[PDB]
């Protein structure tokens, strides 16, 4: 518990990085989180939305 | 752009659609700025023979 502040700083940085990475798997209302899956789907005019 | 097509091929003239007309002879770009005008001419062009 002596280096608790440094450990907390490192853990916060790592958690922020992990959250920013995991926020890619979200859909945000789209059809899928993978862009290649959306490309292999309805035409470009409808895929842009 | 003046041309004659089938009555069922009118939906293929719209930009970002499918069909043989929109993929083989006449395709509109995704940034088409204009209006599409069409009317029936059965008594004008079509012949009984």
């Amino acid at each position: 518990s002596a280096l608790g502040k440094l450990q907390d700083v490192v853990n916060q940085n790592a958690q922020a990085l992990n959250t920013l990475v995991k926020q890619l798997s979200s859909n945000f209302g789209a059809i899928s989180s993978v862009l290649n899956d959306i490309l292999s789907r309805l035409d470009k005019v409808e895929a842009e939305v | 752009d003046s041309f004659v097509i089938r009555g069922d091929e009118v939906r293929q003239i719209a930009p970002g659609q499918t069909g043989k007309i929109a993929d083989y002879n006449y395709k509109l770009p995704d940034d088409f700025t204009g209006c599409v005008i069409a009317w029936n001419s059965n008594n004008l062009d079509s012949k009984v023979g």
